């Protein structure tokens, strides 16, 4: 039960850093632009199964645009995503949902505008409508404080489900095992731990 | 393994092998699809892989492998068509034409290639856009003509004609030239008249839904620009309103399609066209109520279930309505016989209006928004909707959102985390429209709410959700009725609620009604205004609240409490009648224990609050004794600190003793924020033992880093040590910002302001700098720089090179003192200019490249002050008039501004700042073009005009800079720019013009004349 | 779920770090409740994170009594230890983990509950 998932959007709107917070938790503060495509496995747990999304997260730079739509072929869901502090991201958006459905003309789409966690928003909500004449979801997001992160993973597992009652459900937990630390490099964990020890936590002013 | 194979061109392609790569691209992965796809992008960017696309679409058997065959031929068509030989052009359109033939007799291909025709047709609609019509100005005719042929040719015809007009009318503005896109308008538009009769004639004998449908999504692009009479003067209305509404397979189309039909405004004198805008409408409303839903169904419970494209339609069907009764709805108020009509429209939004559906909320409120405000003004209109608007409180009232003060949730009834303002926008735009329909029927409001109240003291329908959307309700509309009906309004609202508060005992139970009265009561300040008795209770049990054990309650009674004052702070100020002092006495009096269970931030915010009202006092005398007694406690904790700090100065090695420290001075921060300039007898108070402490904490920085290393600015006792000294820093910011005696201000702070920070900027280690000192010296010289000449300079020498040095290596490190320094810069060029003057000649070099700098980076911050600093500069060199320096600086930085300039309009990497580029390259075009520059910008032939030495340099700089475009491009453009440089709008156009002619070959230099 | 065999000794927001040794940085886990759990069955107590929204596990290890809760050089209000055996992502890895808390009142109680479950699995 699998489905693809393309990401599109203009560079530096947060596309992979959403992806990596859903994958692995962290949050990369460095901008790397994406070469081509990046494709990832992201499976969810649901009351009504597991769900899992194939993420072919592109590249929004145009210099690294690699195959560009070649990327939608047979994708069955997508999100596209704009930086609510760069309205040249939302002026945009028309563009990459243009060239989208031209390749996928009946699939489930997520309006995303991201950053959402930084003071100075530029794009305003009262001006985000293009998702209306589009049957496009939206949401307001930020991969820095996770707000609404998963909406758009949870609205496309409805659509793509079929089931508009499907929700997140706490995957089980085994028992984990029992095992000692082991003497031959106990000597050595000093060092990998001593290097953690002095290595500052990132973000030390947040709530956690 | 052996997958880079295809890369070398030296044999001929393995198509086998490019077809495994494809493959292994789509439905591997892990390693090989990542090198597959590696691969396959190195493929397609040789720029000789054209040449193996029609081989690759001859004998490859998989059709991924002739898409990415198509992308690699759209690439060569949109960049290099023009470069080719004629006959590589005719070769590849004849391939293509006969690729899409081919697929389309083909039943089998027809039906399951649908995405490889589609990008065969868009690369087909790529060559029209070069080739058609000089070149080919038979080509509609023969698609005519063709259609008949076949169906799946007429189906597919319909495409292509549908990415004509998509790429013609709808995304011309930013890929083609203002000349190339006007061309290809006008040469649609002359040959519609043909393209709407095919297209009439198909969907008048209507084969089957596959070519309905590719003839309506047509049509649908075709509404964008057509005239009108191909819609009114044609039976097409009624077709859209009727046939294609009763089969579900075209009624999505069409219902789009009538609602762009819907949002021209008609020529609204002429009869027949009303009647026709009335009859497509009364024909869609009837076949939805006859094919779809009646007017009576639940719409909710339909979305909820969301079978088929259910979802969608409702959403459609309600951008429709929104759409046509926005602009057309005075067509059926006034006809009796259209009165139903007009109702059940409104009936089918209302019920749209009750979907759980945010976005869809929105665009349904966005309406009722119009609607009441029209009815609000226009005369006899509001009685016709009556029953419509009574339906819409309900809906409103039921669905409220929670508003920014009530910081209580229910996860359990906890405190919030986050600022929704996705809720924040649609919670103003609810209470705007409530607000509305008060004013329209305030009896019906108020029978409404108190009902529903009633209801919620019997227990009849309690529930957090219900007490709570009402409570929201009641507080949003606060204004609408008059003082004497607010007044027994409010009374019966209170009542009822603290009957609530004794009834539920819970302590969720209690949490929820004590938001719900706090978010009440602090919405009618006009209330507690007139009210001196409850007003006093209600600040007593706010005082309560903030002992609560309920983090929730705590935190909304402090926000509720500065809420009130803001708005009623005078009579906290005057002595009332009965009272044996002016309230504000009691409040400053007993605050140690009103405070004493606060969070710091939630003190520093009660502590702000008695600030306001503070300031109301304009007696001096009073207010500066009202000061002193608000500040005793902190001040008296700062006595203490600092008697104990001077003698033996180590005790601010003491954590406890910081963290003291850091919540004195964030309370004076506090009341300086809202008594301004009133707040100077304090900030004298503690000024000099506070630079004293700025100095001393310092030095424990520098010699803990000295120590310990730089990861000693990580460690939490040099965070609490620099928390002391940015919250210096933003008090002595906060005052001169809304200081109103600036001759205290230089007399008085700036000195030893100057004196204790700049050094010590200056002489720190990177790391250690706090970019709080760039933002205190903006202020600075933003309100006092032109009385402080000579400070300003002090300011430049301390802060200028070092700061730059941190910011120049690359866009990302110290991203705070990045833009903290071109806001200083920013300030001191527009105030201060002669602070620059007076640099010598190798820093004032620095300081233009910290300019241009600034131009290249992507951060909007940066970028906007740095263009604004060189229109500014440009600006302050020119009012020198003709002197030494100015005509030094015009033949050092001219080119250099006008070259950084266009390299940042042409790189592709700068898009957000185009409109401030454009204004400084035209300022700096002029000023050539008005002899403003008095001395030869050249070191070529004497006597030469600095008009013609611009052209020859520009010229030749654009020729290195872009080889691909002819000298007569540049020439064409170059001249266009120049007659252009006194009018913004038409200049920006030609700079557009040329950004869309450098990514191409053979762009037509008579493109730069269209002005 | 695999849970309700077990009581919840403690509970405390929290947020997990990772520390990638070959970047040299620390890298966010998760952010939501830690909890303490004692197998009714084995005695056994166990640390248990899920995240707020998706419930995904990003902590599952026994509370072994070798570990020893160590201090960030940038924190008052987190602790540092080294896991051999976290089941979190699968196949049982081994973590340095940090685990940072709203204020230093919890992270202090955390590290006596801690113990605490240190002392129930000594036996
Ligand atoms: N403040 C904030 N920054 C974010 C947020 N999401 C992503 N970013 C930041 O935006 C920058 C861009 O990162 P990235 O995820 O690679 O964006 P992208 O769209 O995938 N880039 P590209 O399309 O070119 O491959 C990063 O610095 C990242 O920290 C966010 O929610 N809030
Ligand atoms: C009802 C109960 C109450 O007074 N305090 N709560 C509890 C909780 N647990 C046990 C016992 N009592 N209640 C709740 N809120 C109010 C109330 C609030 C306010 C406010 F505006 F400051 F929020 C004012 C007033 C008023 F009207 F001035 F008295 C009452 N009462
Ligand atoms: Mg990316």
């Amino acid at each position: 039960v699998q489905f693809k998932l393309v990401l599109v959007g203009d560079g530096g709107t947060g596309k992979t850093t959403f992806v990596k917070r859903h994958l692995t938790g962290e949050f990369e503060k460095k901008y790397v632009a994406t070469l081509g495509v990046e494709v990832h496995p992201l499976v969810f747990h649901t009351n009504r199964g597991p769900i899992k999304f194939n993420v072919w997260d592109t590249a929004g730079q145009e210099k690294f645009g690699g195959l560009r739509d070649g990327y939608y072929i047979q994708a069955q869901c997508a999100i596209i995503m704009f930086d609510v502090t760069s309205r040249v991201t939302y002026k945009n958006v028309p563009n990459w949902h243009r060239d989208l459905v031209r390749v996928c003309e009946n699939i489930p789409i997520v309006l995303c505008g991201n950053k959402v966690d930084i003071k100075d928003r530029k794009v305003k909500a009262k001006s985000i409508v293009f998702h209306r004449k589009k049957n496009l979801q939206y949401y307001d997001i930020s991969a820095k404080s996770n707000y609404n992160f998963e909406k758009p993973f949870l609205w496309l597992a409805r659509k793509l489900i079929g089931d508009p009652n499907l929700e997140f459900v706490a995957m089980p937990a085994l028992a984990p095992p029992e095992v000692v630390m082991d003497p031959a490099l106990a000597a050595q964990y000093e060092h990998d731990l001593e290097v953690a020890q002095t290595t500052a936590l990132p973000d030390e002013d947040d709530d956690l | 393994g052996s997958m880079e194979g295809i890369l070398d061109f030296s044999n001929d392609l393995d198509i086998a092998l490019l077809d495994q790569v494809v493959s292994t691209f789509y439905q591997g992965s892990g390693v090989q699809q990542k090198q597959a796809q590696e691969i396959l992008t190195k493929f397609q960017d040789n720029p000789d892989a054209w040449q193996k696309a029609d081989q690759i679409l001859q004998f490859s058997t998989n059709p991924q492998s002739k898409f990415i065959a198509l992308s690699i031929l759209d690439k060569l068509i949109t960049r290099k068509w023009k470069l080719l030989p004629n006959d590589h052009r005719i070769g590849i359109r004849n391939f293509v034409v006969g690729m899409i033939i081919s697929m389309c007799q083909d039943d089998e291909v027809f039906k399951t290639q649908k995405n490889l025709i589609n990008k065969s047709d868009l690369t087909l609609v790529q060559i029209l856009k070069q080739e058609w019509p000089q070149n080919w100005p038979e080509f509609i005719p023969e698609l005519i003509g063709s259609s008949s042929s076949s169906v799946n040719v007429c189906e597919n015809n319909m495409i292509v004609l549908k990415l004509l007009s998509e790429e013609v009318f709808d995304f011309s503005a930013e890929q083609m030239t203002q000349a190339k896109a006007l061309h290809l308008k006008n040469s649609m538009s002359k040959e519609f008249e043909q393209i709407f009769k095919l297209c009439f004639q198909v969907l008048e004998q209507g084969s089957s839904s596959s070519l309905i449908v590719a003839t309506l999504e047509s049509l649908l692009r075709y509404l964008h620009w057509i005239p009108y009479r191909y819609i009114y003067e044609t039976n097409i209305l009624e077709l859209l309103s009727t046939k294609f509404m009763t089969s579900p397979d075209t009624r999505a189309i069409t219902l789009k399609c009538l609602t762009e039909v819907s949002n021209l405004k008609i020529p609204q004198d002429n009869d027949l066209i009303k009647r026709q805008t009335v009859l497509f409408f009364q024909n869609t409303l009837q076949q939805i109520a006859t094919s779809v839903m009646p007017v009576t169904a639940d719409l909710k419970a339909t979305y909820a279930n969301a079978n088929g494209n259910d979802q969608s339609f409702l959403q459609d069907l309600a951008m429709f309505l929104t759409t046509y009764l926005a602009r057309n709805r005075a067509l059926l108020e006034s006809d009796e016989s259209l009165r139903e009509l007009l109702l059940n429209a409104h009936q089918y939004l209302i019920q749209l209006s009750k979907i759980e559906e945010r976005e869809l909320f929105k665009t349904t409120l966005d309406y009722w928004h119009n609607l009441v405000a029209d009815l609000f003004y226009e005369p006899l209109k509001k009685h016709i909707y009556e029953e419509i608007c009574s339906q819409l409180r309900l809906v409103i009232i039921e669905n409220m959102v929670r508003p920014e003060e009530v910081l209580v949730v229910e996860n359990e009834i906890v405190r919030e985390f986050v600022k929704e303002s996705d809720t924040i926008q649609l919670y103003k735009s609810e209470r705007e429209v409530l607000v509305y329909l008060t004013h329209l029927n305030v009896i019906d409001t108020e029978e409404i709410m108190i009902s529903k109240l009633a209801r919620q003291i019997d227990g009849s329908e309690w529930s957090w959700h219900n007490i709570n959307t009402l409570s929201w309700a009641i507080g949003s509309i606060s204004g609408t009725m008059s003082e004497d009906t607010e007044k027994r309004f409010v009374v019966t609202v209170i009542k009822d609620l603290l009957g609530l508060c004794e009834q539920k005992r819970g302590k969720d139970n209690k949490a929820v009604v004590a938001s719900d009265i706090m978010y009440v009561v602090g919405q009618y300040p006009r209330f507690l205004k007139a009210h001196w008795n409850f007003l006093r209770t209600v600040i007593l049990k706010l005082f309560k609240f903030m002992h609560e054990t309920h983090e929730g309650v705590q935190d909304m009674a402090c926000d509720t409490f500065i809420k009130i004052v803001q708005k009623c702070k005078y009579h906290f100020v005057i002595q009332q009648p009965r009272e044996s002092e002016p309230f504000i006495q009691t409040i400053i009096r007993d605050i140690q224990k009103t405070t004493a269970d606060l969070q710091p931030q939630q003190v520093h915010t009660f502590y702000k609050a008695c600030g306001i009202i503070i300031s109301e006092e304009r007696s001096v005398a009073e207010r500066n004794r009202l000061l002193s007694d608000l500040m005793q406690l902190p001040n008296m904790a700062w006595d203490t600190i600092v008697e104990q700090s001077t003698a033996n100065p180590t005790l601010l090695l003491d954590s406890e003793t910081v963290k003291i420290i850091a919540n004195i001075i964030k309370t004076n921060v506090a009341v300086c924020t809202s008594m301004g300039a009133d707040f100077y007898p304090q900030l004298g108070h503690i000024y000099y033992n506070m630079l004293q402490l700025y100095r001393a904490v310092s030095s424990m920085i520098s010699a803990q880093v000295a120590a310990e290393g730089l990861i000693a600015t990580k460690t939490p006792k040099v965070r609490g040590l620099r928390t002391i000294k940015k919250e210096i820093l933003k008090l002595v910011e906060t005052y001169i910002s809304k200081a109103r005696n600036l001759d205290d201000v230089v007399k008085v702070l700036v000195e030893p302001l100057l004196n204790a920070v700049l050094e010590d900027y200056m002489n720190n280690v990177p790391d250690a700098r706090d970019a709080e000192v760039l933002n205190c010296m903006t202020t600075v010289v933003e309100k006092v720089g032109h009385m402080i000449p000579q400070g300003v300079i002090l300011i430049l020498q301390s802060v200028f090179e070092c700061t730059l040095d941190m910011i120049n290596k690359d866009f990302t490190e110290y991203p705070e003192h990045r833009v903290e320094f071109y806001k200083l810069l920013k300030v001191i060029n527009e105030k201060s200019f002669a602070a620059f003057l007076e640099l010598p000649p190798a820093a004032f070099k620095l300081f233009v490249d910290a300019i241009c700098w600034a131009f290249k980076h992507n951060n909007r911050d940066v970028e906007v002050n740095g263009l604004q600093i060189a229109l500014d500069l440009v600006k302050n060199i020119e009012r020198m008039g003709n002197v030494p320096f100015a005509n030094e600086f015009h033949k050092n930085y001219f080119f250099i501004f006008v070259s950084e300039t266009f390299f940042v309009l042409t790189d592709s990497d700068h898009k957000s700042g185009f409109s401030k580029q454009a204004l400084l390259l035209m300022k700096l075009i002029s000023l050539v073009y008005d002899n403003k520059i008095s001395v030869p910008l050249y070191q070529v032939p004497q006597g030469t005009s600095n008009q013609v030495y611009l052209s020859q340099y520009l010229a030749n700089m654009l020729s290195n800079a872009f080889p691909h475009l002819t000298s007569e491009q540049i020439a064409s453009f170059l001249s266009a720019l120049t007659k252009q440089c006194k009018d913004l709008v038409v200049f920006k156009g030609t700079l557009r013009d040329f950004l869309v002619q450098i990514k191409e070959v053979g762009g037509d230099p008579t493109d730069y004349l269209f002005a | 779920t695999m849970e309700e065999d077990e009581e919840v000794l403690y509970k405390v927001r929290a947020k997990l770090f990772r520390f990638d040794a070959d970047a040299k940085e620390w890298k966010e886990r998760g952010t939501g409740d830690c909890k303490f759990l004692k197998n009714k069955k084995t005695n056994k107590v166990r640390i248990l994170m899920r995240r707020d929204k998706t419930l995904k596990i990003c902590a599952n290890h026994i509370i072994a009594p070798e570990y020893t809760l160590k201090p960030n050089v940038g924190s008052d209000r987190s602790w540092v230890y080294a896991c051999t055996a976290d089941i979190a992502e699968g196949e049982a890895e081994a973590f340095t983990f940090a685990i940072r808390f709203g204020s230093k009142e919890n992270a202090d109680k955390f590290k006596e509950e801690f113990e605490k479950a240190q002392e129930i699995n000594k036996k």
